[PDB]
């Protein structure tokens, strides 16, 4: 109408640009995105190296399993303050967490008073009770168990936890550690915590992650249509 | 161990001397002088254009030199270049790492930069012989994430990373020339001077400094905020600059006289500040708060004179044009609005 | 002994900053007032613009 | 950048061959493509046009509905096929690329061109003269007159200008009103009012000789000028 | 309008409850407009799911208005109306009730479509939302305009129904079939919705429930509230088609069997707003 000759050709370009934008917006929205956290010697490298691998600063790992594309961001090289760059991870499906059971008798470096298990508990409490992650579930991993058994057979658990009445056996010590880790969850009616013990079979870990993601998807679909 | 005590004592008495020198040159505040000027009644600004098309949060925005073209960076990995008049798009430059936190525009309209969380500043070319958009250079010499980068020239760029440092780069060679250090917290905002000879950076622990490009040192330091600094912009004259914060307060400092002039705080706002930019004549101080709306704070009266509340989520970027014709605001709902 | 270097840098930085000259606050206030009152004619924000000139018409 | 064409020779009226060009060196999938005829020792005229993605296709008023044209993005080749042929299409054919956005330069790279021999309302752009004698080192003024005010409501005119070199395809000089193209020296300059347009040259060397043309792009039925020749 | 009184005398037909009843319609209008203003005000409920609930609330308000208008117009003045406005008054009830039932069916269909394939995201096409909103109203208007077109029953004095004169007997038999079909569709759809969530979490979560029991409770209470209300009207409508004229006495006391319809129309928004937590919090905050 009012547009000139070559002004109508510039409008057709914007339409193709918008079409290419909308085509890629529905492709990168059908894949599961999940964050990864943990301590320095919490065995994050072992976790990412044992699972299927298809792929400084942030590191992304892409792997597929049972017709699902997972993206795992390993924020380990960011030495800045965790408060500023945390609000960009608000939209996420799950939050992997890796701790070490045997890391309860080794005192931190350049420090003679506090232990590593207390630091892991404090970091987990800070992650779970954050104002951004008030809806995303948290998958919690127990990496080392054989070394933990070999350490608890020689050294009692009373050195790390001052209050303990059970015997020196793994079957109840692991349950006590798990129960102590689940108690640091103030939001008990909006998110769930899945506890797992890392085994030598990576297929088991991949299946556990897939099942947790499927459960999260089912819960989100039930909450979508207001059915419960 | 005693020499350290002596050094601390000398530093402390230097700070006391600086405080007494700053107190000596002060006689009357600005609010006591500007009480004989008719203030603006109401600034009612309505939306004109609504540029839509993004599919995630928006973290940066910069206006072109001709005040017609602008670029916005989003989390989904796009660097769209819009047209302000006809709402059309000109380019859809993708990105390698879809975690961006800054953007820029060359003063000649040739290049466009984009930092991000992967501590790498990428420089794109827009006037190539072919029809696509290529990556001219990838600067990587920082440890922490980049927060803001401004084009000092067509061949030099300055970046402000998160590892308590700022550095000047060189696009042709690819290596940095001068590094500015001294901050204790992560620097997360900076602005170049109008005459392009100096620039200021706002630290993350209640501190702001003034740097010089040729010598490469700090000249003056400014303090007074409570929490931290979150956004900085220069006065059009070049002898003042307004700093944001997180404890619902923005102030106006002076370069010639290193002392605060006035503060713009209200008992109704308890939310942080995200972006601050002056006006064409330095009379309106636009401020973008994180309570889903903006403000049109007056510059010399400290009295609110308008509210641009036409947004859904927290605003993250806003800037006036070069000729002062319009303003654009971007929020986390992927919607830019051109106010006039 | 390694923090002595940072302490010395801080001490000479304070010393070289303490040599800056100071300008009266009234002069800066008057200069700001003169600047905002001089270029107030070419500011289309606080001064309304007719609808026949703004390129952002609707 | 490179543009080569093939598929020309001697044909009989009633049947015709297909002309194809191969592009290699740029993003062909985002460029609009034209086809410009060139009669021997005459003026050149527009024939067809295809937008990006085969969205809009415009034809000339003389061959409308007689020629078929199409693109091919995966193989980067542009085809032109003629259904009915007459004794007038004996001319040179140039396929030229052009991209339309704010600040672009249409038909900047022309190409080479192919020959074809057959055995046997609208804006009018007129030139001031045909051939004038000129000496090296002298300013020249070339004027091209139109029949309608090319100044649009946007504020910019749509009169394109380029130089035809003897023996090869022409090259753009100034696209919209006076904006100089890339690669050409700053000796060329142009101005106008909207009806009478002019072009001035500061210094004239021995390397820039040929036929000058002025084009009208305000309406999609494009048209060129008669063509003024520069004689050394 | 002389034929209507002679038809009423042929069929056999010749206030305290009403005043109490009006309060019911007022409460229905109040709760429906409350739900509507709650949906419209909050910017969170803007996805196509929360539009079907607004459509259902609007249809419930329209049904309440139609019922109170028909009650006010009813009385000793029934002989004054011309057959035209009488047909309009009698057809408004069907127009409202069919719209309500079809909106319920649309809600169920949308829920099943969302739950079928685990989408991973809320956004979806509006080419289906507008279709499902328009189809219900179209079918309700067609069902309301069908009897006024050719089935006036004014020509045949005997062929008309007994409970409501000037209405073809086969019209009720046609309506009850489509009502039974919609009821069976609702039941089957909710059963499949429950079975899906029951069979996915049972096998796709074998590594490591309580939500399945809550889903079953919600489904069973929804079905037991929707079915128990429309049972007496259904049995009366089938009985009158089966029951012969002048032998059948319970059909004369049909005024009490109609309040259950508006009772269900009023209690459906309560259930649909007290089944989720976000809507409850939004209502409490407002
Ligand atoms: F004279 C009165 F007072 F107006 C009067 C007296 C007796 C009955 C009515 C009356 N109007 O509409 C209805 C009825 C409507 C429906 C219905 C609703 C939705 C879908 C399909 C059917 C009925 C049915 F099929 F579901 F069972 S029944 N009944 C009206």
């Amino acid at each position: 109408c009012t547009l000139s000759a070559e002004d109508k050709a510039a409008v057709e370009r914007s339409k193709m640009i918008d079409r290419n934008l909308r085509e890629d917006g529905e492709k990168a929205a059908r894949e599961v995105k999940l964050l990864l956290l943990g301590a320095g010697e919490s065995g994050k490298s072992t976790i990412v190296k044992q699972m299927k691998i298809i792929h400084t600063g942030i590191v992304e790992t892409h792997f597929t399993f049972k017709d699902l594309h997972f993206k795992m961001f390993d924020v380990g090289g960011q030495r800045s303050e965790r408060k500023k760059w945390i609000h960009c991870f608000e939209g996420v499906t799950a939050i992997i967490f890796c701790v070490a059971l045997s890391d309860y008798d080794l005192v931190l470096a350049e420090d003679e008073e506090m232990n590593r298990m207390h630091e892991s508990m404090k970091l987990f409490d800070s992650i779970c009770n954050n104002k951004w992650f008030t809806d995303t579930s948290i998958i919690l991993f127990l990496n080392k168990k054989d070394l933990f058994e070999e350490k608890i057979k020689k050294s009692p658990l009373t050195i790390c936890y001052p209050e303990y009445a059970g015997s020196n056996t793994y079957e109840e010590a692991a349950a006590y550690i798990q129960c102590q880790f689940e108690d640091l969850n103030k939001r008990k009616d909006t998110k769930e915590i899945y506890t797992h013990f890392t085994c030598a079979t990576d297929t088991k870990n991949v299946q556990f992650v897939f099942d947790a993601v499927t459960d999260v998807i089912i819960k989100n679909n039930l909450k979508d249509c207001g059915l419960f | 161990g005693s020499e350290l005590d002596q050094l601390r004592q000398e530093a402390e008495q230097l700070k006391n001397q600086i405080r007494d020198a700053r107190k000596a040159c002060a006689d009357a505040t600005l609010s006591q002088i500007t009480n004989n000027i008719d203030p603006v009644g109401r600034i009612q600004m309505r939306t004109r254009r609504t540029l839509r098309g993004h599919l995630a949060k928006i973290y940066a925005m910069h206006w072109g030199t001709d005040s017609r073209l602008l670029v916005s960076a989003s989390q989904d990995g796009k660097l769209i270049i819009w047209d302000s008049y006809t709402t059309n798009k000109v380019h859809a430059i993708p990105l390698r790492s879809s975690w961006v936190m800054t953007c820029a525009y060359a003063p000649s309209g040739n290049y466009v930069a984009c930092g991000g969380l992967d501590n790498i500043c990428s420089i794109y070319n827009l006037k190539t012989r072919e029809g696509n958009v290529r990556v001219s250079r990838e600067l990587a010499g920082h440890t922490g994430y980049l927060s803001c980068c401004r084009f000092l020239d067509d061949n030099q760029i300055v970046t402000s990373s998160g590892d308590t440092t700022c550095a000047l780069w060189d696009i042709e060679t690819g290596q940095q020339t001068t590094t500015f250090t001294g901050h204790t917290g992560d620097v997360m905002s900076l602005s170049l001077a109008p005459d392009t000879r100096l620039f200021v950076s706002g630290a993350c622990d209640a501190s702001a400094k003034l740097w010089d490009v040729r010598e490469g040192m700090c000249r003056q330091t400014f303090t007074g905020h409570e929490s931290d600094i979150n956004a900085i912009c220069f006065f059009p004259n070049g002898n003042a600059f307004a700093t944001g914060s997180d404890d619902a307060t923005c102030r106006l400092f002076d370069l010639r006289a290193d002392q605060e002039l006035m503060t713009y705080s209200h008992d109704n706002i308890i939310c942080g500040i995200t972006s601050v930019s002056f006006s064409k004549s330095g009379r309106l101080l636009l401020a973008g708060y994180d309570d889903f709306n903006c403000n049109v704070w007056d510059a010399l009266k400290a009295d609110r004179a308008g509210v641009l509340a036409g947004h859904d989520n927290r605003v993250s970027c806003l800037g006036v044009t070069d000729d002062g014709m319009a303003v654009a605001t971007g929020s986390w709902d992927s919607f830019l609005k051109i106010w006039n | 002994t390694a923090s002595i270097a940072q302490a010395r840098k801080l001490v000479e930085q304070l010393k070289m900053e303490a040599n800056i000259d100071r300008i009266k606050v009234s002069k800066a206030a008057a200069d700001l007032m003169a600047y905002c009152e001089a270029h107030a004619k070419e500011d289309p924000l606080l001064t309304p613009v007719p609808a026949s000139e703004n390129p952002f018409r609707e | 950048v490179q543009l080569v064409e093939s598929g020309g020779g001697l044909v009989q009226p009633g049947g015709s061959r297909k002309l194809s060009c191969s592009a290699s060196g740029f993003a062909f999938s985002s460029f609009g493509m034209h086809w410009v005829r060139q009669a021997p020792e005459k003026g050149l005229e527009w024939v067809a046009y295809i937008s990006s993605g085969s969205g809009t296709i415009y034809y000339a008023d003389t061959v409308k509905g007689r020629f078929t044209i199409s693109r091919d993005d995966p193989k980067n080749t542009l085809f032109l096929q003629m259904t009915s042929l007459r004794s007038e299409d004996t001319a040179m054919y140039y396929c030229v690329r052009s991209i339309y956005y704010y600040g672009s330069s249409p038909f900047d790279f022309w190409g080479q061109g192919t020959t074809l021999t057959v055995s046997s309302s609208d804006i009018v752009m007129t030139q001031a003269t045909s051939s004038v004698p000129v000496t090296p080192g002298e300013s020249v003024s070339i004027s091209c007159r139109s029949s309608k005010s090319l100044l649009h409501s946007n504020g910019n005119t749509y009169l394109y200008w380029f130089l035809q070199r003897p023996g090869q395809s022409p090259q753009l000089l100034i696209y919209r009103m006076s904006n100089l193209a890339s690669g050409v020296p700053d000796r060329f300059s142009g101005s106008g009012s909207g009806t009478a347009f002019t072009l001035t040259i500061s210094r004239l060397e021995a390397e820039d000789v040929g036929v000058y043309y002025c084009m009208q792009h305000l309406e999609y039925p494009l048209t060129f000028g008669a063509g003024t020749k520069l004689e050394l | 309008y002389d034929i209507i009184v002679r038809h009423y005398n042929y069929t056999g037909k010749l206030k305290l409850t009403s005043v109490v009843f009006i309060l019911i319609c007022c409460f229905i209008i109040l709760e429906n407009i409350f739900v509507l203003l709650t949906i419209w005000k909050t910017k969170k409920f803007h996805r196509p799911m929360y539009y079907f609930i607004g459509n259902l609330a609007l249809s419930d308000l329209l049904a309440g208005v139609a019922y109170t208008a028909n009650l006010l117009l009813s009385g000793a003045t029934t002989y004054k109306l011309t057959p035209a406005q009488w047909f309009l008054r009698e057809g408004s009830m069907f127009v409202a009730l069919s719209a309500s039932v079809f909106s319920l069916l649309a809600i169920a269909i949308e829920r099943y479509i969302t739950m079928l394939k685990m989408k991973l995201h809320n956004g979806s096409n509006n080419f289906r939302l507008f279709l499902l909103i328009s189809a219900c109203w179209v079918i309700s208007l067609i069902l309301g305009g069908l009897p006024i077109m050719g089935w006036n029953c004014i020509s045949a004095l005997s062929s008309c129904s007994t409970v409501l004169p000037l209405y073809h007997k086969h019209y009720i038999l046609f309506c009850t079939t489509v009502f039974t079909l919609l009821l069976l569709s609702i039941v089957i759809l909710y059963c499949r919705i429950y079975s899906l969530v029951r069979t996915r979490s049972r096998r796709l979560t074998f590594r490591k429930s309580e939500k399945s029991l809550a889903l079953l409770k919600t489904v069973i209470i929804v079905l037991s509230v929707f079915i128990a209300c429309w049972a007496p009207l259904f049995i009366l409508l089938l009985l009158d088609v089966g029951c012969k004229v002048k032998t059948c006495d319970i059909l004369f006391r049909a005024e009490y069997f109609l309040v259950l319809a508006v009772l269900n129309s009023g209690t459906n928004p309560i259930i649909y707003t007290l089944t989720n937590k976000e809507m409850r919090r939004a209502f409490i905050r407002i």
